[PDB]
């Protein structure tokens, strides 16, 4: 109960969310290259 | 001493003495029938190390280690409260424990009945099921 | 002395940690301001503000004793994963010399692969100087399963310490009167902790030498490496590897204490086979050292009536200009937990200090001294550890005068006659100071004048003779006839920095007879004065944090404030805690010379190579011989050339050691802002982005105000000083990486 | 400036930088397993050139680009790099915008900014269709702000 | 809660009708002159040369329908039992089911969890 | 010295006084206020102007102001 309240404050879901923003980001660098197309 | 930590104490006792029995229960019988024969070749490739690290296993692993997650998810709120998950059982428990406590006077309580000695039990005894089995190479001494 | 438990007392409950700021109610009511986002934090750990309870302050820093404990014993369970999962530490087990040390490596994600430095051993990755490698080999690690084990055995000691500062308080909770017990609990630090622990590794090093000292130093593989138990099951290989094991504590008891002269020895000075001290020495030492402390841990009243005590000893001590000297010490020790942690700091601090000299002078672990890369950064990582620890000791008695000293309950007449006479203590400092800094940097303006003025620095030269080999030169001479002379029992100095013409070397030189001159008086007085300079700001944020000439009422305000106003000409800055900020300066500029001075010197006439064709010739080549004495020669010669190593290197593995040192002085520069500018005109500037926040709405609930007045020079000194110590750390980790 | 397919001064880099990086790729035996992976790495290196040909490059072989608006070279600003960051970073301001919005009510406002209900962030995903919707609800903020602002005296 | 919902109500929705369409192609594409036979074969076979253009045309059809649908919904002023209660149960019957059938062609030849 | 002037927002709740070091306000009856005190500085000579009744002072804009003007021995604070 408590637990998601501290679970819900500010720290933990900035980290939460920049660690998916992070994550994806690493994980397409190292995935295909932009095709690019004109 | 406090409530709520020797709560998920007592209950990770008992949310791993039925895991220390099944499983107990279950390498027993997977090598019921490999146990002596010459030693089954010192386990033959039971063996850990022979094992391919788990290459056909690990992915089935994986799938193992997701349900068993939500099935701890159910015993985490299951056992907040009384009502639902628990209160079901409640009563049918309930129904041996009228008459357990019949054969018991006034209540008897089952928590001595068995619930520490076979939560400790299977634990203790599971520790040094492993470590005769799978800890030990070289034995120097004689072990006995 | 007496079992007293105060069983559960706060319970189990994420209740707290739903609300922010639960510690206190003042950090809780009203979150409307963007400095309580701040208040939060900054007062997360002054336990003092909160509660007064003394049962309840010993029960939650006991707790942070052991939650940096648990954080301490996680980080190190990791350095024995990473020198096995991957790294190169066995490789370089049966390779020491041409494999570089690594434990750190990179992935392919955005051509950051060009970090992984070929350091050799058939394993890439970043090179390391935290001196793994050589601890690991002084301990007898050789396989990798001995790194898993213990990694794994430090989980489990992890997790009970993490269970154990959940227990005695959400659990258990002894009372107040177990934290009295200071007589009690030196008998236990000394005896237990120092007593124990100067055993329990004695007898280690003991058994576990000969896979290292009659093994590893003679050419066998690490495969024909025996096992550490084989050598204990079976007492004759011990016998035969040291002749002295055949009896097995038979003239222990009959005090025929020659007869294990086989591993305990003074010898002296470093092994002419590993690169270090001996192995055998530093076994007897702790020997030594453990019984010293067996008999050192019983000294105060336990509970047998038998003893001395921290009461009467302080108690007893007087003196004539002293008064009622050293009484009352005892209540300012087990009073304020706040007491014990300045000289806890202060000792600890200069101790840190003192182990850093103590490594580079004589080299403990073998293959130490060669690896330069990792002395240099030890040396300095001790050295800044116990700046921060010698300053936070200031940061603290400064604390002690205004949170906790009274003029009726604690009393000592020196520190009476601290601050009766205090206006004495900072006058004699200060004329010390100016003496120490009108002369040490003043002689530095005289010769970078005396050169480019012409043939004045022609006619120092004699000058130049002088201070330098005039004193200190009868010490190290002392210690070359120190051995047989005033040292029979030691065939051997203390260090091979002290005998004169005896070098030592296993393909790079380990240890020289560092011969002063031409500029180590120099130097030496610009630390003094740097240390002078340190010492007066910090002691007097000390004594002058209860009475001041200025303000008289200054209790009222605090530890960490402003300042008054503008009256009386100006009252700004007048905290002691602000002469601890800038005492952080201080030690700054103190420790920055120290280290530019150990370093540079190292590989001016102590570092080199060895030819058979001639003698010794440095990396470079005996440069601070005249290159020491002017400033110009410390950015000539030093700041200079060092930009050939630090630049030169994106070309290679070390890359990450320029982008860190060039962008270290980004976030230095970037303290330039707080450290100059004021609240004020921040504060015209917010409401104006809060005008564009009130066109849209946009403004938040939480009022945007600018940072506290106290709070922008705290970061401001975070960033001066962490922006003033990646430089160096990259510049450190430059050149030694280039010309190891 | 020409393209670096017929830039002779472009594909020189490439040969110098293989070149430097060929020193260190040879002191090491092949067959190992754990310096297998340069190979890959030198293709990653290989199939990064490639692409940027195609782009107008400098000359020097320091690959320069266009930003002017001209239709051959959208792709390095104009069309992806940059309205992607346009809607990506309003996607993400004007969802709290809407949370802002949200602030207020009975729930104390500062409860509201920091400990907020989980399924406000779970929302977020509503702005599929920012743009003129956003403006009409920027509209209806400065409006009923009514030009109620800071004194500034 | 009341986010929720909505969303676990439109998905469900969609999940109803996406049964219904691969019904009607998958039994039209496994017997009698099925323009794709196995599932292995036409996987991806390209068709005439634009492709690309109808595909992004019935793209944007369908992205203004839904348009229309939803600006729609925020007018006419709708509103400001049980079988609301039993279809929010089947919404999340729906979506947990409509990834599964699909995660089964995601096992290439649906054998790979039980061992062989 | 320095030149203190009192505003018109004044509620008399003494926190100069409470405030002030060297006690260079004063409570003084008045006949225009809520709590009935209004506070006055008669010995502006002695004044330094530290400015530490501006924090205790309530209204949104202080009641109290102190004009920072000339400087001598008694508004230095000095004991020499
Ligand atoms: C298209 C979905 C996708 C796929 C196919 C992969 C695939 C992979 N990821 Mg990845 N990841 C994803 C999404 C995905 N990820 C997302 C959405 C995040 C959060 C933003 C991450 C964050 C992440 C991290 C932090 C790491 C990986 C890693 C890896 C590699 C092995 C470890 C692993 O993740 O095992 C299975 C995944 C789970 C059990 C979950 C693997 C090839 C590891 C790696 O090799 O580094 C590159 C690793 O460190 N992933
Ligand atoms: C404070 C100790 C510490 C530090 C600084 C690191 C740092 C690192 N670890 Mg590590 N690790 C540690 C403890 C630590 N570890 C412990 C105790 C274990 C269990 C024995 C592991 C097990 C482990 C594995 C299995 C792996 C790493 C890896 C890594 C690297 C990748 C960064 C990362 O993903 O983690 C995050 C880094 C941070 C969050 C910042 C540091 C945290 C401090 C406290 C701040 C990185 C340099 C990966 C690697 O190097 O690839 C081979 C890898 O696979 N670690
Ligand atoms: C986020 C990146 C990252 C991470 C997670 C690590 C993590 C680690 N490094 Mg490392 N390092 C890095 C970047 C990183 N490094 C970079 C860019 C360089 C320059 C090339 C170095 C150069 C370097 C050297 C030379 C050494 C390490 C070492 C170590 C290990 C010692 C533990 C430690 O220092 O704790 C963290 C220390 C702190 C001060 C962080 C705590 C303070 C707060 C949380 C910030 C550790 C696992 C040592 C080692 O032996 O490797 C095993 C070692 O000697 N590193
Ligand atoms: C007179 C005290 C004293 C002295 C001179 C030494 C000296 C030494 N110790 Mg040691 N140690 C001591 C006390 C001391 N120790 C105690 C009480 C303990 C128990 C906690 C230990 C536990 C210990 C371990 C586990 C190790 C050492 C090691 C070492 C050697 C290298 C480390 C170092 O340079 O730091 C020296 C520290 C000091 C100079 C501070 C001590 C000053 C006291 C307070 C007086 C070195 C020669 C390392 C080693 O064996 O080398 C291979 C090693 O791993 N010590
Ligand atoms: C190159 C810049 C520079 C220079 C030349 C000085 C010079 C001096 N400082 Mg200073 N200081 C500086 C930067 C500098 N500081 C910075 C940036 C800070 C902020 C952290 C301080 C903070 C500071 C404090 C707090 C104090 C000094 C003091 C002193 C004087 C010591 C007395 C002496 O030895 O006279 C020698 C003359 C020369 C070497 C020329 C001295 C004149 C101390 C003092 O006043 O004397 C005790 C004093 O307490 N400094
Ligand atoms: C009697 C046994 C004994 C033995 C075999 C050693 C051996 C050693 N000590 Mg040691 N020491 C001892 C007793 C002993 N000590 C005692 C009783 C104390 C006082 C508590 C110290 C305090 C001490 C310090 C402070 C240091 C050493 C250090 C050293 C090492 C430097 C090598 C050297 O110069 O020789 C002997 C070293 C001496 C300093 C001379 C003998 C000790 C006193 C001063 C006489 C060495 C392996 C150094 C070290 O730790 O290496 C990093 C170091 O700095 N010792
Ligand atoms: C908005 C204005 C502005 C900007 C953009 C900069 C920008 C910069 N300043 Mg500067 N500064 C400014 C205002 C500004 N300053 C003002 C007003 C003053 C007071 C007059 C200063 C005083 C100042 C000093 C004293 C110094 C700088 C330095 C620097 C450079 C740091 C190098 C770096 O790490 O970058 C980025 C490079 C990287 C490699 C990023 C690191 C990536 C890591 C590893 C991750 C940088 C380019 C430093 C410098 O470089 O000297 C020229 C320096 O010492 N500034
Ligand atoms: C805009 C030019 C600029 C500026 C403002 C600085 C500023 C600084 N440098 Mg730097 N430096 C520069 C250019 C610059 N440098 C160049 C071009 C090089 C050659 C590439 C260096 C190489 C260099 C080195 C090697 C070091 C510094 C160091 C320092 C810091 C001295 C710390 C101190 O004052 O304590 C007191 C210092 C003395 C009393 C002397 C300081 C902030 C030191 C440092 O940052 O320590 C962390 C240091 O180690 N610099
Ligand atoms: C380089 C950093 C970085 C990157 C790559 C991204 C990337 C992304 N962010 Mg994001 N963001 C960032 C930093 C970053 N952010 C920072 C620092 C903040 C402030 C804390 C935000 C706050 C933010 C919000 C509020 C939202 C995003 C959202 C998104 C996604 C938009 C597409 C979508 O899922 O819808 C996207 C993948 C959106 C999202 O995915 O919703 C969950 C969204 O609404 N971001
Ligand atoms: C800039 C500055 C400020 C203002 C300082 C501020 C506003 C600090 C800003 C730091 C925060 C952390 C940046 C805002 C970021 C938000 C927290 C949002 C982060 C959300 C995700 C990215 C996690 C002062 O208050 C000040 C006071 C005295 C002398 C100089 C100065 C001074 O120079
Ligand atoms: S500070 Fe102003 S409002 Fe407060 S008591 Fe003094 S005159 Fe009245
Ligand atoms: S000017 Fe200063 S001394 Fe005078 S009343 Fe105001 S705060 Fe007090």
């Amino acid at each position: 109960m408590n637990l998601k309240k501290y679970l819900s404050t500010a720290p933990v879901v900035a980290t939460l969310w920049l660690f998916l923003t992070a994550g994806i980001l690493i994980e397409l660098n190292r995935f295909f290259p932009d095709s690019l197309f004109y | 001493t406090e409530v709520f930590s020797l709560e998920w104490l007592r209950e990770a006792e008992i949310k791993h003495c039925r895991v220390a029995m099944l499983a107990v229960l279950g390498v027993i019988a997977q090598e019921f029938g490999t146990f002596d024969f010459y030693n089954a070749k010192s386990k033959l490739q039971l063996s850990p190390d022979l094992h391919n690290q788990f290459v056909q296993n690990g992915a089935l692993q994986q799938i193992l280690l997701f349900v068993c997650a939500w099935e701890f998810i159910v015993g985490l709120p299951a056992l907040i409260e009384s009502v639902n998950g628990n209160r079901e059982p409640g009563y049918f428990g309930f129904d041996p424990l009228k008459l357990g406590g019949t054969v018991g006077s006034a209540q008897w309580k089952r928590m001595q009945a068995g619930e520490l000695r076979n939560g400790r039990l299977a634990m203790i005894a599971f520790g040094g099921f492993f470590h005769q089995q799978l800890l030990t190479k070289q034995g120097i001494i004689e072990q006995l | 002395v007496k079992v007293v438990v105060d069983r559960d007392v706060v319970p189990t409950s994420f209740e707290k940690w739903a609300k922010p700021g639960h510690f206190s109610r003042s950090l809780a009511k009203g979150p409307k301001t963007t400095t309580w986002i701040w208040n939060l934090h900054a007062d997360a750990h002054d336990f003092d503000s909160h509660t007064s309870s003394l049962e309840e302050v010993s029960r939650k820093i006991f707790s942070a004793h052991f939650g940096q404990l648990a954080i301490i014993f996680i980080w190190l369970s990791g350095m024995y994963f990473h020198g096995a999962r991957f790294s190169n530490y066995v490789a370089w087990l049966s390779n020491p010399t041409g494999i570089k040390p690594s434990a750190q490596v990179v992935w392919p994600i955005v051509g950051q692969q060009i970090l992984n430095a070929d350091v050799g051993g058939g394993m890439q990755g970043i090179q390391i100087t935290s001196g793994l490698f050589q601890l690991w080999r002084a301990s007898g690690i050789v396989n990798e399963l001995q790194l898993y084990v213990t990694a794994l055995g430090g989980l489990g000691m992890a997790g009970l310490m993490i269970f154990a500062g959940w227990f005695h308080y959400h659990k258990a909770a002894p009372k107040l009167e177990w934290f009295q017990n200071v007589e009690s609990m030196l008998n236990h630090h000394l005896a237990g902790l120092l007593g124990l622990g100067s055993l329990s590794w004695a007898g280690h090093q003991i058994h576990v030498s000969l896979p290292i000292n009659k093994l590893l130093d003679a050419g066998v593989a690490p495969s024909s490496i025996p096992l550490p138990h084989e050598f204990i099951l079976n007492r004759n290989l011990m016998a035969e590897l040291y002749p002295s094991f055949q009896q097995g504590l038979v003239p222990f008891f009959t005090l025929n204490w020659k007869q294990y002269s086989d591993i305990l020895t003074f010898k002296g000075g470093l092994s002419p086979v590993t690169g270090g001290l001996w192995l055998t020495d530093v076994a007897h030492h702790h020997l030594a050292i453990a019984v010293l402390f067996l008999v050192a841990g019983h000294m105060y009243r336990t509970n047998w009536g038998i003893g001395h005590s921290i009461k009467q000893i302080l108690e007893a001590h007087k003196g004539p200009l002293t008064g009622e000297g050293h009484k009352g010490l005892y209540e300012i020790l087990t009073t304020s937990w706040h007491a014990n942690l300045a000289i806890n700091l202060a000792m600890l601090g200069s101790l840190s200090i003192i182990v850093a000299h103590h490594m580079y002078a004589m080299p403990p672990y073998p293959y130490l001294a060669t690896d330069y890369p990792t002395q240099l950064s030890l040396f300095t990582h001790h050295m800044w550890i116990g700046g921060f620890c010698i300053v936070g000791a200031g940061a603290h008695a400064a604390i002690y005068m205004v949170r906790d000293y009274s003029p009726t309950v604690n009393f000592n007449n020196v520190l009476d006659r601290m601050i009766r006479h205090r206006d004495a203590i900072i006058s004699h400092l200060n004329w010390v100071c100016i003496f120490l800094g009108m002369h040490s940097f003043g002689l530095y303006i005289h010769n970078d004048t005396m050169r480019a003025l012409g043939r004045a620095q022609d006619m120092f030269s004699d000058t130049a003779i002088q201070l330098q080999p005039v004193f200190a030169q009868w010490i190290q001479q002392i210690h070359t006839l120190a051995p047989g002379n005033t040292a029979v029992n030691a065939l051997a100095t203390a260090s091979y920095a002290f005998g004169a013409d005896t070098v030592t070397v296993g393909s790079k030189i380990a240890m020289m007879p560092i011969k002063l001159g031409t500029a180590d008086f120099m130097v030496h007085h610009i630390h003094a004065f740097t240390i002078h300079v340190t010492t007066l700001i910090l002691l007097k944020g000390v004594l002058y944090a209860r009475n001041s000439r200025l303000i008289p009422d200054k209790a009222n305000l605090g530890f960490r404030f402003p300042c008054d106003g503008p009256g009386r000409g100006g009252t700004c800055q007048v905290s002691a805690w602000d002469h601890v900020f800038l005492g952080l300066f201080w030690m700054y500029n103190a420790l920055s010379i120290v280290i530019f001075h150990f370093s540079w010197k190292m590989q001016s006439d102590v570092w080199g190579t060895v030819t058979s064709n001639g003698a010794i010739s440095h990396i470079t080549g005996g440069n601070f011989a005249q290159s020491a004495i002017t400033i110009n020669g410390w950015l000539r010669d030093f700041l200079w050339a060092q930009a050939s190593q630090v630049i030169q290197s994106y070309g290679s593995s070390l890359s990450a050691y320029g982008l860190m040192f060039l962008g270290a002085h980004f976030v230095w520069a970037f303290s330039l802002m707080f450290l100059f500018s004021g609240r004020g005109y921040w504060q015209e500037l917010i409401e104006s982005i809060v005008w564009a926040h009130n066109k849209l709405k946009v403004a938040p609930a939480i009022a945007p105000r600018a940072l506290s007045i106290t709070q922008g020079r705290a970061v401001g000194v975070a960033h001066y000083l962490l922006g003033g110590i990646a430089t160096t750390w990259a510049f450190f980790l430059a050149r030694i990486i280039a010309v190891g | 400036l020409t393209p670096c397919q017929q830039s002779e001064a472009f594909h020189k880099r490439e040969i110098n930088e293989v070149r430097t990086l060929e020193n260190r790729q040879a002191n090491y035996e092949a067959n190992s397993p754990s310096y297998l992976a340069l190979q890959s790495q030198i293709d990653q290196v290989h199939k990064r050139f490639d692409k940027y040909g195609t782009l107008l490059c400098g000359q020097d072989g320091l690959p320069h680009l266009i930003t002017d608006g001209d239709w051959r070279h959208a792709r390095e600003f104009t069309i992806p790099a940059l309205l992607f960051l346009y809607i990506t970073g309003w996607i993400g301001w004007v969802g709290r915008s809407y949370l802002k919005y949200t602030k207020e009510t009975k729930n104390p406002t500062e409860q509201e900014i920091i400990l907020d209900v989980p399924m406000a962030l779970k929302y977020m995903l509503s702005g599929f269709l920012w743009p003129l919707s956003a403006w009409q609800e920027y509209r209806s903020g400065q409006l009923l702000a009514k030009e109620d602002e800071i004194t500034v005296s | 809660v009341n986010w929720l919902q909505e969303g676990e109500i439109k998905n469900g929705r969609v999940a109803m009708l996406a049964c219904l369409h691969f019904f009607v192609t998958e039994f039209y594409q496994f017997p009698f002159f099925a323009g794709a036979p196995k599932l292995a074969g036409p996987a991806h076979d390209y068709f005439v040369k634009s492709g690309a253009m109808i595909q992004i045309l019935a793209f944007i059809g369908f992205l203004e329908f839904l348009l229309h649908r939803g600006k729609v919904l925020y007018s006419d002023m709708e509103w400001k039992k049980a079988m609301r209660d039993r279809e929010v149960n089947n919404g999340r019957l729906a979506m947990l089911g409509f990834a599964g059938i699909i995660h089964g062609e995601f096992l290439n030849g649906k054998m790979p969890f039980e061992q062989i | 010295a320095h030149t203190v002037k009192i505003y018109d927002n004044c509620i008399g709740c003494t926190q100069c006084v409470r405030a002030c070091p060297l006690d260079v306000l004063e409570m003084v009856p008045w006949d225009g206020c809520k709590a009935g005190q209004m506070a006055s500085a008669p010995r502006t000579e002695d004044c330094v102007g530290c400015k530490r009744c501006e924090t205790a002072c309530p209204t949104d804009f202080l009641s109290i102001r102190v004009y920072l003007g000339g400087e001598t021995t008694r508004s230095m604070g000095l004991a020499y």
